[PDB]
């Protein structure tokens, strides 16, 4: 499968989620994506094809994993925006205030802007702290999914939030928003790995 | 909230 953020994969044939982004660990593909979609070894399917497998994972406390895949499986150094693509070019942390996107399997491409840095979740299975809070709108599925900026920097993927009796939180204002992301630094030096750039 |  041609790996790029933003696409859907399933976890053991149940649960969706969505792929954050391309990256190596020495000689072995892979994908960032969120902790919560699976656990350590769990199988990711992308279009019914097995691609990997859950390699390692932190969820609650923080909300990260990555997949390692086949080597069969096509890494790109893009994040999915309709039928078109956003380059990653890094992973400089962008400031509040910035402008940012976020592509997933739910609602697609959405952008907004970073509200607040250093967000505790408090989900049902325990606290998530350190999330970096964005007013951009998601829908369950979006977990896992790229934040990137127009310019190519990559954020982090896709945790959770505040939606709606319709799956999402695309029908309240910005203002109202609270949707949240894990920064990709920590998950980048926690296991290793480097993100693929074009 | 919720994860996701």
């Amino acid at each position: 499968a041609n790996i790029v953020g933003g696409i859907e994969y399933s976890i053991n044939n149940a649960s969706l989620c969505s792929v954050g982004f391309s990256v190596t660990r020495g000689a072995t593909k892979g994908f960032v994506t969120a902790g919560h979609c699976g656990t350590v070894n769990a199988t990711a399917r992308i279009g019914g094809a097995v691609v990997g497998t859950f390699a390692a994972r932190v969820f609650p406390g923080n909300d990260r994993a990555w997949v390692s895949l086949t080597s069969a499986q096509t890494l790109l150094p893009r994040v999915a925006n309709g039928s078109s693509f956003v380059t990653v070019r890094g992973s400089t942390e962008a400031a509040v205030g910035a402008a940012v996107c976020r592509s997933g399997r739910t609602t697609g491409y959405q952008c907004g802007t970073i509200t607040a840095k250093n967000v505790t979740a408090n989900y049902a299975e325990g606290a998530v702290r350190g999330l970096t809070q964005g007013n951009a709108c998601m829908g369950r599925g979006d977990s896992g999914g790229s934040w990137i900026t127009s310019a190519g920097q990559a954020q982090g993927v896709m945790s959770g939030g505040n939606v709606q009796s319709n799956g999402n939180n695309c029908g309240i204002p910005a203002s109202q928003r609270s949707s949240l992301f894990e920064r990709l630094q920590p998950i980048l030096s926690q296991y290793g790995l480097s993100l693929v750039t074009g | 909230a919720a994860p996701l």
